[PDB]
This record gives structure tokens, C-alpha cells and sequence, in this order.
């Protein structure tokens, strides 16, 4: 299962 | 014993061709259980290994969902790095991630991981701790900032402690006769004459599970590396794994060398000679 | 930085003249991912080549393995062909039975 957390660069 | 789930994604640039590839595989110990492909003509989430195709339509549209969400993020992700570093319109760029988990013989949790790299090289990877950020250069502090300002370790915590294992657990339980089981290198060595006084001797493993494996050559009973020549382990393509192993040996003396294999799936270390 | 790829040609099962089998081209320790194989019998493309999902490793470098059927015989001989940004010219590596 991927992980589905908001990403931030 | 021990056990792993690991997830890597690739976003490449290709400017002037259109917009960013973005490439997504999955891999529950050496074996690969699924992918996702942004250029695949209908993009999404397949199966690589027979036991995730029983996983239901809400996990394939979940996770085709997450991909596409993905390649937007690491397309946004490259063209801000790309501003940080000041770089040309040029050419390619490339930003990566991996991430998963570690689960002991015991089925807890002993490491979990999430790294970035951009073109080729660390960027961004959260701490063992999971809280905190190691940023490799003046960019991915900026990217570091954003992140504890948004609280995206905390996130990323509860992925890995919660959902990663589980799962990976799950997994395990569901290929458990591909997954737990080892399958022993089938070995044998063969004879490659270079002059009427050299002869080329070729120690084989093939058909191995796991990749882990060790190979090495002894004359008379004591060891000689330095002078064996090695391929890489390589897939068979079925799952499985190949290497070799070999030494320039005067004609006549092949006697003296045995080859010694060493294997998870060998209840003993295996030696073969000539 | 850019990473040259490194190639391995060999069959997945030991070769016998006339036998089918499936040869692999194994491809490693390049970067950019951009990437371009071709496999070759007796220098002419080869139609059906299957493609593995591009993956990395440890060190960020990029691998992927292409492989198609093939019947060993003793005359026909086989190659794989990369094109990479990293390098001027194609590399070319022959499958050799022994290796």
C-alpha cells in the first residue's frame, strides 16, 4: 500500500 | 527471518518532449509486486507478483489515484528544485524517492525510511527518528523548512509505523510460499581451455533465491580472491538470480581449486570442483 | 553527473543449439534514467523485446533488464545494443555462451 501523504518541496 | 517493503519513484524531466515521466514499482524483498508508468497508454497501478492480483478493485483504483497524484507532485517537485538551483532550460532532471520498512523476525518495526534524491544524488531523507530532516545542501534546507512548517514527518510517521507494516505483514502472508520459502543456487563449474598451459575455470550459481549469495575460489584449501574474476548477480528474469565466479588456472592443475558457494537455501556450504 | 550503464548479456537457462531459451540484457549504473536497448540477432533488430519497470538502487544508479525468446545455434549470434546520453556512441555487448 503507497502512502498517500501531502508532499512539500 | 527479517523483512522489507520498499516503494521508488522516478520523475524525469525531458523538456522539449513533453512533460515529466513518472515511474513507481514496489518490492516486498528481492521480489517486485507492482508498477505504475506515467507513459503506459492507460496508467495505472498492475501487479507484478500472483499475490496482490487478488487484492480488490478499491486497491487498484486507490492506488492508480495515489500514482497520478504522485507524478503531479514530483513534476511540481523538479520544477521548484530546478528554480532553487538556478539551473538551464537544458536538459533532463531527475528527483526520486524511496521509502518503506524494516520488520524483524519478530513482525515489529525496526527501520523506517524516506529519502529524496535529485539528479542522481541525496537531497532530502527523513531521520531514523522519523521526526526530523537531513538536508544534503542550501536547496533541500529550503525544502527541509517547508516540511516541518507543514508537518510532513508527522505524516510520513504514521505511514511507516501503521500502514507500511501492516501491509507488509499482509503481503507476506499472502505469497508466504514464494516470499518465505528459498530456493538453493544449482551450481557447476565449467572448463574454458586458453592455451595449451591456461585453462579458464567458471564456478556457477544459478537459479538462486534470494539475491544475497556468496561465491569464491581456494587452491589446495587456501582462499585466492584477488585473482577471481566476478560477474554482478543478475536476474534470470523468472524471479531468480545468476552469478559466477572465475580463476586462470595452469593446464594441469585444476585439481588444486574448488569452488565455494555459500546460500540461505543450502542447509550446508556447498563445494564443487572440475 | 552522468553514469555510463553498465551491460550482461546471458540466457536465463543454460544454452543448447536449437533449444529455446530467453536471453536477457541486464542494465545498470546509469543515469540520467533516459535509456534506449535494442537486442540484435546477427545485427538486425529484433521486434518483440520485453521491457522490466526502470528501478534503482542503493546508490540512486538506474537498472532495468530487456529480454526476448531466442533458439541458441551455433552460427546465429546475438547482441544488445544501449544508447545513453552518457556515452557518443551506441555500446554494443555479444552474448557469449560461456558468460
Amino acid at each position: 500500500c503507497t502512502s498517500e501523504e501531502m508532499n512539500a518541496f | 527471518g527479517s523483512h522489507s517493503m520498499r516503494y521508488f519513484y522516478t520523475a524525469v524531466s525531458r523538456p522539449g518532449r513533453g512533460e515529466p515521466r513518472f515511474i513507481a514499482v514496489g518490492y516486498v524483498d528481492d521480489t517486485q509486486f507492482v508498477r505504475f508508468d506515467s507513459d503506459a497508454a492507460s496508467p495505472r497501478m498492475e501487479p507484478r507478483a500472483p499475490w496482490v492480483e487478488q487484492e480488490g478493485p478499491e486497491y487498484w483504483e486507490r492506488e492508480t489515484r495515489n500514482m497520478k497524484e504522485a507524478t503531479q507532485n514530483f513534476r511540481v517537485g523538479l520544477n521548484t528544485l530546478h528554480g532553487y538551483y538556478n539551473q538551464s532550460e537544458a536538459g533532463s532532471h531527475t528527483l526520486q524517492r524511496m521509502y518503506g520498512c524494516d520488520v524483524g523476525p519478530d513482525g515489529r518495526l525496526l527501520r523506517g525510511y524516506r529519502q529524496d534524491a535529485y539528479d542522481g544524488a541525496d537531497y532530502i531523507a527523513l531521520n531514523e527518528d522519523l521526526r526530523s530532516w537531513t538536508a544534503a545542501d542550501a536547496a533541500a534546507q529550503i525544502t527541509r523548512r517547508k516540511r516541518e512548517e507543514a508537518g510532513e514527518a508527522e505524516q510520513c510517521r504514521n505511514y511507516l509505523e501503521g500502514t507500511c507494516v501492516e501491509w507488509l505483514l499482509r503481503y507476506l502472508e499472502n505469497g508466504n510460499e514464494t516470499l518465505q520459502r528459498a530456493d538453493a543456487p544449482k551450481t557447476h563449474v565449467t572448463h574454458h581451455p586458453i592455451s595449451d598451459h591456461e585453462v579458464t575455470l567458471r564456478c556457477w550459481a544459478l537459479g538462486f533465491y534470494p539475491e544475497e549469495i556468496s561465491l569464491s575460489w581456494q587452491r589446495d584449501g587456501e582462499d585466492v580472491t584477488q585473482d577471481t574474476e566476478f560477474v554482478e548477480t543478475r536476474p534470470a528474469g523468472d524471479r531468480t538470480f545468476q552469478k559466477w565466479a572465475a580463476v586462470v588456472v595452469p593446464s594441469g592443475e585444476e585439481q588444486r581449486y574448488t569452488c565455494h558457494v555459500q546460500h540461505e537455501g543450502l542447509a550446508e556450504p556447498v563445494t564443487l570442483r572440475w | 553527473i552522468q553514469k555510463t550503464p553498465q551491460i550482461q548479456v546471458y540466457s536465463r537457462h543454460p544454452p543448447e543449439n536449437g533449444k529455446p531459451n530467453i536471453l536477457n540484457c541486464y542494465v545498470t549504473q546509469f543515469h540520467p534514467p533516459h535509456i534506449e536497448i535494442q537486442m540484435l540477432k546477427n545485427g538486425k533488430k529484433i521486434p518483440k523485446v520485453e521491457m522490466s519497470d526502470m528501478s534503482f538502487s542503493k546508490d540512486w544508479s538506474f537498472y532495468i533488464l530487456a529480454h526476448t525468446e531466442f533458439t541458441p545455434t551455433e552460427t546465429d549470434t546475438y547482441a544488445c545494443r544501449v544508447k545513453h546520453d552518457s556515452m557518443a556512441e551506441p555500446k554494443t555487448v555479444y552474448w557469449d555462451r560461456d558468460m
